This record gives structure tokens, sequence and C-alpha cells, in this order.
RNA sequence: CAUCCGGGUGUUGUCUCCAUAGAAACAGGUAAAGCUGUCCGUUACUGUGGGCUUGCCAUAUUUUUUGGAACUUUUC
């Protein structure tokens, strides 16, 4: 009965997410936790300049996923 | 964390209050709460001008409370 | 013991005027008598007025922004 | 879940904070509130440096974590 | 958990701390709590401007406690 | 339990009421950037998935300059959501 | 002080019965052994099946995860 359950299906996806501090991090998703703790692999983080980190990991404003994902098929239980 | 702290040794004692906004007031701590709200008698704020009032202080905005006399 | 819930019940039956402070805005003030309340620090202030001594004229307050409740 | 935090256990990481500091040091513990304790701490306000030792930073103050080096043996 | 009991095993020694206010105090610990509450004696407060001060007894807040410092010999304590 | 009865009767019932008809919603966010898109699914915290997102925001460098941005999908957490407007077309 | 009747643990060897293909193949050496090198049996990424060492077991309304944030300006 939550949108957090479909977000665990968002694993392996690339997401350029914004934060409450307001940084930019483009990277592939590893896993999604029930409290929104997300793990990123092969990431491109930006604040300052853009700086690459490999294993990037409540402040997330929204993850802007790619348009290649069909949303209604994942939006079912 | 329903266990309230132990201000019972300072109850009915003089206080030097620390609060939000750089606020301080002197008064005798009459009662305590689970959330750290206090009850002060002989309310007198710390401006330099000290106006007597004669006070139920809110808990969260307060930072700490000191002792005038040891 | 004088608990912060046991004191607030005397303010409603006594009908005393009480001044309300701000969460992070000390420049504003509050006033009025509280008829009833709730468990979360909800307040229904009667004769509601906003506190340089420009007193501006029931109100309902959120407990998260309450700072102090002092009788008198 | 909590499978991801334990696999970093006994590893040196860089954890950015909400204030902007990034303390670096090996991971000793992890908690359900995001509370982590670290050993050999070095804060970087920015060209600068600071030496503390063992610190346990809270879950409120944390922004993220990123591992700097692999596990030491 | 290890982050809460690790502070209770440091009691009696001195630890440093950080605030959301920004200033730090230092003093030997009298009590801890599951909230991250604090209790010391003989604090050495220091603001960001650097004004030194004295505070005898101080109780602290769990949310307002930002990042604390523990004794280095307490790193061999078992969890 | 009791969240199901308030889901149709509450103010979130119009989020179903506009979201069922495919109406657009103009949402004023916490970043000082109002959001315009078409909603798909929401939750009790107001974590909403938009389609064809359009933001509007001023700037300085200084004079006022507005800018727009097109987003395909954006599952934005409800904590930044500060005012949601069910503005219907008809 | 001895003798005598008995005992435990370890190791290698041997005998008996059962099983077998298996790479139980090769070479170094000690008081003992895969003690050591090569070596192979399943085989390290998947799907079906078993078990748990497991996720802690589900809190938007005050001390951590549903925001007291947003925005402006000067001094170096």
């Amino acid at each position: 009965m939550k949108l957090v359950n479909f977000l665990k299906k968002l694993r392996n996806e690339q997401v350029t997410i914004e934060l409450k501090n307001g940084t930019t991090v483009w990277g592939t998703l590893q896993s999604v936790s029930p409290q929104m703790n997300a793990i990123l692999t092969d990431v491109k983080l930006t604040l300052q300049q853009p700086t690459a980190s490999d294993n990037i990991a409540n402040t997330i404003r929204q993850i802007i996923l790619p348009d290649s994902l069909n949303l209604d098929s994942l939006l079912v239980d | 964390m329903v266990s309230t702290p132990e201000l019972k040794k300072y109850m009915d004692k003089k206080i030097l209050l620390n609060i939000n906004g750089s606020r301080k007031v002197a008064g005798i701590l009459r009662g305590y709460d689970i959330f750290l709200n206090v009850v002060l008698d002989d309310a007198m704020e710390i401006n330099a001008n000290n106006h007597q009032l004669g006070t139920v202080i809110r808990g969260n905005s307060i930072i700490s409370l000191e002792a005038l006399d040891a | 013991m004088v608990p912060p819930i046991n004191c607030i019940f005397n303010f409603l039956q006594q009908q005393t005027p009480v001044t309300i402070w701000l969460f992070e805005q000390i420049g504003i003030r509050i006033k009025g008598k509280i008829v009833g309340f709730d468990e979360f620090m909800n307040v229904v202030i009667d004769e509601a007025v906003e506190i340089k001594e420009d007193v501006e004229k029931k109100i309902l307050l959120k407990g998260d922004n309450i700072t102090l409740i002092t009788s008198a | 879940h909590s499978s991801r935090l334990a696999n970093l256990i006994d590893y040196k990481l860089r954890v950015l904070t909400q204030d902007g500091r990034v303390y670096i040091g090996q991971l000793m513990a992890f908690d359900k509130h995001m509370n982590l304790v670290l050993n050999e701490c070095i804060e970087e306000r920015v060209v600068e440096k600071r030496v503390l030792g063992l610190t346990i930073l809270r879950g409120e103050q944390i922004l993220s974590t990123v591992v700097e080096d692999k596990p030491l043996l | 958990g290890i982050p809460v009991k690790l502070l209770n095993e440091a009691q009696g020694h001195i630890v440093s701390l950080e605030l959301t206010t920004g200033a730090t105090y230092r003093g030997k610990l009298v009590e801890s709590e599951d909230s991250m509450n604090v209790q010391l004696r003989d604090v050495i407060a220091t603001e960001p401007q650097g004004a030194v001060t004295h505070m005898d007894q101080i109780f602290v807040r769990g949310s307002q406690i930002k990042f604390i410092v523990v004794p280095d010999l307490l790193k061999n304590a078992p969890l | 339990e009791l969240e199901e009865f308030e889901f149709k009767h509450g103010p979130m019932s119009l989020i179903n009421d506009a979201m069922v008809t495919r109406t657009p919603v103009i949402i004023s966010l916490r970043n000082n950037h109002k959001i315009i898109a078409r909603v798909k699914a929401f939750d009790r915290h107001c974590n909403m998935v938009l389609e064809n997102v359009k933001e509007l925001w001023t700037e300085k460098k200084k004079n006022v300059i507005n800018r727009e941005r097109f987003i395909s999908k954006l599952f934005l957490r409800g904590d930044s959501v500060i005012v949601v407007l069910k503005t219907p077309v008809e």
C-alpha cells in the first residue's frame, strides 16, 4: 500500500536524482531500501564540479527515471 | 524513552535557564515533565534590565539549565 | 509534581490569558485564552490577537510551532 | 533489508554530512537510525584537515556514504 | 545497538561533542541515554567565533547532539 | 484499516478524483519551484509520479529570468510537496 | 624397594566383511601424516528442490527516515 514497493523494482535503472541539499547524482541503481536508502553503482555525482564515485549511497527530492520504463506494469503488486 | 531525567535534586532550587533565541530567565524549578518542560516560580528574564514576572517554560526550545549557587 | 499537562488544564477552566512564543520567529507573539486543547499541543485560543507593540486582532495553532506557554 | 550496510563493515569510507563536512575513517558499527561509529576520523572543511579519533555520527547529520578504500586485513 | 551502548561504556571518561547550534563543549560524562541525551560536569564550551566559557552542569538533547567523540581505548570494547 | 475510508472522503479523494479522470495538477514545491505535470500514482505521504513535467522558476545573475524543463518521469518524495492544486481543464 | 594380574590414549601396520573406478596419478622427507608441489571429484554466474546464520515484525502528529524550509544581502 506504498510507492516504496515499486521502487525496489527500479533497481538496475539509471537515475539523476536531486537532493534536499540540491546535488546531482547520475548513476545506476543497485538496491532500494524500505526507508529509501538507495545504493548506486558507476555513478556521476555533482554538487562545485562533477566527481565520479563508484559505490554511492531521507533527503532525496525525487529520482527522475528514464522514459524507457513502462510504469503501469510495475505499478501493480 | 519514557524515563524522564533526574532533576529531582534541583527541584525547588534556583536555575539559570538556557533557551532558544539567546533567551535566559531565572526561576525556581517547581516541576518537571517527560519532555523536559519546566515550571518556574519568580520568573525574571535576562535582558541587562531584569523584569520580574512570577512561568511555565516549554521544553524543546530550551537547551540547558545551570545553577547560580553551587 | 506539577506536570506540563496538569498545568494546562487549569488554564482552560481558569480562562487565564496566556502569551505564545514562536518556533523560530521571536519577533512575533501570541495571546488569548484557551478554551480546550488536545494531546499534541493543539490550542484553540479565544479572543485571538497577534502580538513594535502592534497588537493586531477563535484561532487554532499547531503544536510543532509552539515555543512557550506562560500564564499572565 | 540492511544487507548493504553490513557488507561495508570493516571498511574505510567517505561519508558526507548535512553541514558539508566529510569525515573519513574505518567503519566500526551501524544502527537502525543510520547511526554509524567510525575509527580514525579526519574531517575536511573546504585545503584543511582535522584530527579527532573515534567518532559516532548521528543519522540526522548524515547525507550519504561512499567507500574510499577496500577492507583492511 | 552498538551506536547507543558504545556511549554508555564510555561513561566516566571525557568525550567531545557537536551541536546543531554549532558550538562544542567538552567534559567528563555523568550519564547517557537511548535518545542520545548527555550529562557532563565541568564543560569547556567553545563557539565558532571562539569564545571560551564555563558551564557547571548541562543536560543535552538527542536531536541537537550532532557528532560525539569517544575514548580511543574504548575501541577494543567488544560488541 | 481506517486509511481506506478517508482515501475517498478526504482531501486526497480529489487526488483520486483528478487522477482518475487524467486531469493535470499544479503542485507548489518546497524548493521554490512549482511543478506542472500529469499525475499517475500517489501515496499517503504524497509521493507522486508525474508525466510530462514542467517547472517554472525565476532566477538572478541581476534580473528576473524564467526557465522551463521537461521531465518524462519523476517520483518525487512528498516531503518537499507543500501545496498541490487540482486544477481541472473543463 | 620389587614382582605379578590387569588398564587408557595415540600412531603405523595387518586381518575380516562390505563397497567400489577414483586422479587412490607423479615426485620431495621426517620419529608421524595430502607434511609439501603437481593433481583431480562437485565445480565458481543462472532455474527447480532442502535448511537457516538471516531481513528484525510495518511508528507521516516533540530526541534521529515524511523536512523550521525557502530566499536575500554584505565583509575577505
